[PDB]
């Protein structure tokens, strides 16, 4: 599954369901918990 | 020649309430940006050719948002920082990895003197 094709799909049909589908198939991965945060003023 | 960097993609989708309630489950996916503050979210390094996907929203107000790419300190401007009404709609976008490096998602409140912002965000990448 080309990433370019995943990308093209997510623009048109974007939904929680489609993202769930792609994550189940192992095409995309949710990394939100693995980020670093930096806070400046 | 120097690497040609791909143009980013950006789009919105109308259901904000559902997004927030979904993101609210993980408390760390929701962050408060103080008055005059810039919070930078650093996405772990990934392989070239892949794609980063981001989504974000806020409660009562707009916030500044941009994207930079840090090479493994060289920075590139992917999405210039600009104010978005992400309180009205969920904002989402994507970019193709130019190479191995860290993505920097800027949530920029620096223009706001009196108002803190609550930011609901999520990120994926392609394997």
């Amino acid at each position: 599954p080309p990433p370019e094709c995943i990308n093209d799909a997510l623009q048109a049909v974007d939904s929680q369901e489609v993202r769930d589908y792609c994550e189940k198939k192992g095409w995309i991965v949710n990394i939100t918990s693995q980020v670093q945060t930096e806070r400046n003023i | 020649s120097l690497p040609v960097i791909a143009a980013p993609s950006m789009w919105t989708r109308p259901q904000i309430k559902d997004f927030k309630e979904k993101i609210q489950q993980d408390a760390d996916s929701v962050i408060t940006v103080g008055r005059g503050e810039v919070v930078t979210v650093r996405v772990p390094t990934h392989e070239e050719g892949s794609y980063l996907f981001w989504e974000f929203a806020t409660d009562n107000y707009d916030i500044g948002f941009g994207v930079y790419f840090e090479w493994t300190p060289l920075l590139d401007e992917i999405v210039p920082v600009y104010r978005r009404d992400c309180h009205e709609e969920v904002y989402a976008g994507s970019h193709q990895y130019p190479g191995r490096g860290v993505y920097l998602l800027k949530f920029d409140n620096s223009y706001s003197l009196w108002r803190s912002k609550s930011v609901y965000y999520r990120v994926y990448y392609t394997r």
